[PDB]
C-alpha cells in the first residue's frame, strides 16, 4: 500500500498546480495517469525490471493527455523512484490536499429511506456549520438502520439511528 | 569505446549501469581510469535492469559517481606458460617485481 | 468519459506494442550465486522444472508476487539478464 509513499509526490504535485493556477488541468492529468497505470498490460509492465528512463518512456508514449513539460516530469520522477504504481493513491491525496484548499468536504447521510429534501437542506446547513467548509450530501439507504439517520463526515460520525441506540442499549445492562 | 557509467560506491563495492543490451556477465572484468591509474572491476551479481555489483581489484577511494566504464568482454586473464618462471606477478597478472613487462605468449 | 478512457488506452497500447508474455515462457532478470530471478511464467507451479538456454534446468521454488526465484542445477555463470 502507498499511502506514505504518495504523500510528498500529491503534495509537490499540488504546490506546483497552485503556482500556474492549472489545478483542474492537474487533477483531470492525474487522473489520466492513474487510469494507464491499471491497464492490463501496462501493469505487466511496471513490474517487470526494466531500466527507470526506459519504463518512464514507455508510459509517456501512451498518453498525449500529459501537458509535456509538468506532467510527465513527475511521470519520470515517479519513475526514477520506482513508484508509478502509487500514483492511483497520489490522485486521492491531490484530490484532498484540493478539498482542504477550497474548504469542501463531503458528508454520506446514511438511512432506513430516503429524507424529504427539507431534512436534507436542514442537514447540510448545520454542516457547513460544524464544518466551515461548503458541503455536498450522498445520501445513501440502508434498511439495517430503521430509523434516524447516520452523518459520516470523514473520519467523524454522528450515529443517530436507532440501531446504534439499541446496540447502546444493550451495552449499560 | 565506454558503454557503463558509476552509479554507487561504498567502500569496495561498486554498482555500473549498462544498457541492458550490454550487461556484463558474472565474473566479467571492467575497466575504469581512477584518476591516472587503471582499475579493474570483477562483476559478482547481475541485479536489476542494467545494474551491475562489482568488486574493485584495487584502490577504491578517488572514484567519482558518473566515471565512465568498460567492460572487457573475458573474465580476469592471466599470462601463463614458461615465461612466468621466476616472476612475481598480482592477482591480475601484472609483474610487480619491476623486470618489466612478463613476455607471455598466452592468457 | 470514464469508459471511452479505458478503450482509447487499450488501443494506444496496441499502437506502441507494448505486450504480455505468453504463459509460459519469461524472462531471466537477475543473475547472482546460482539464483536467477525470472519474471513472467504465469502458469509456473511450485517444484517445476525450468528449462533454460543450453539445455539445462532451474527449479522453480519461489512463486512471489512478481516473479519466479529459481535455483540452476549446473553451471549458472553464463546466463545473463533477458534470456
Amino acid at each position: 500500500e502507498f499511502i506514505t509513499v504518495a504523500r510528498p509526490y500529491a503534495k509537490a504535485a499540488f504546490d506546483f498546480a497552485v503556482e500556474h493556477q492549472s489545478v483542474e488541468r492537474w487533477q483531470d492529468m492525474l487522473a489520466f495517469a492513474a487510469e494507464v497505470t491499471k491497464n492490463e498490460q501496462m501493469a505487466e509492465l511496471l513490474s517487470g525490471a526494466l531500466a527507470p528512463e526506459t519504463l518512464a518512456e514507455s508510459f509517456i508514449a501512451v498518453a498525449g493527455e500529459q501537458l509535456d513539460e509538468n506532467g510527465q516530469n513527475l511521470i519520470r520522477v515517479m519513475a526514477e523512484n520506482g513508484r508509478l504504481n502509487a500514483l492511483p493513491d497520489v490522485l486521492e491525496q491531490f484530490i484532498h490536499l484540493r478539498a482542504v484548499s477550497e474548504a469542501t468536504a463531503e458528508v454520506d447521510v446514511i438511512s432506513a429511506a430516503a429524507l424529504s429534501e427539507q431534512q436534507l437542506a436542514k442537514i447540510s446547513a448545520a454542516m457547513e456549520k460544524r464544518l466551515s467548509r461548503k458541503v455536498k450530501l450522498n445520501a445513501k439507504i440502508d434498511k439495517s438502520v430503521m430509523a434516524g439517520v447516520i452523518i459520516r463526515a470523514g473520519d467523524m460520525v454522528i450515529d443517530g439511528s436507532v440501531r446504534g441506540r439499541l446496540e447502546r442499549l444493550a451495552d449499560v445492562l | 569505446m565506454a558503454t557503463g557509467k558509476i552509479v554507487q560506491v561504498i567502500g569496495a563495492v561498486v554498482d555500473v549501469e549498462f544498457p541492458q543490451d550490454a550487461v556484463p556477465r558474472v565474473y566479467d572484468a571492467l575497466e575504469v581510469q581512477n584518476g591516472n591509474e587503471r582499475l579493474v572491476l570483477e562483476v559478482q551479481q547481475q541485479l536489476g535492469g542494467g545494474i551491475v555489483r562489482t568488486i574493485a581489484m584495487g584502490s577504491s577511494d578517488g572514484l567519482r559517481r558518473g566515471l565512465d566504464v568498460k567492460d572487457l568482454e573475458h573474465p580476469i586473464e592471466v599470462p601463463v606458460g614458461k615465461a612466468t618462471l621466476g616472476r612475481i606477478m598480482n592477482v591480475l597478472g601484472e609483474p610487480v617485481d619491476m623486470k618489466g613487462e612478463i613476455g607471455e605468449e598466452e592468457r | 468519459n470514464s469508459t471511452e478512457i479505458s478503450e482509447l488506452i487499450k488501443q494506444r497500447i496496441a499502437q506502441f506494442n507494448v505486450v504480455s508474455e505468453a504463459h509460459n515462457e519469461g524472462t531471466i532478470v537477475s543473475v547472482s550465486d546460482g539464483v536467477i530471478r525470472i519474471h513472467g511464467l504465469a502458469d509456473c507451479m511450485q517444484g517445476e522444472m525450468i528449462s533454460l538456454p543450453g539445455n539445462r534446468y532451474a527449479i522453480a521454488l519461489n512463486l512471489e508476487r512478481d516473479s519466479v526465484g529459481a535455483v540452476v542445477m549446473g553451471p549458472y555463470a553464463d546466463l545473463a539478464e533477458g534470456m
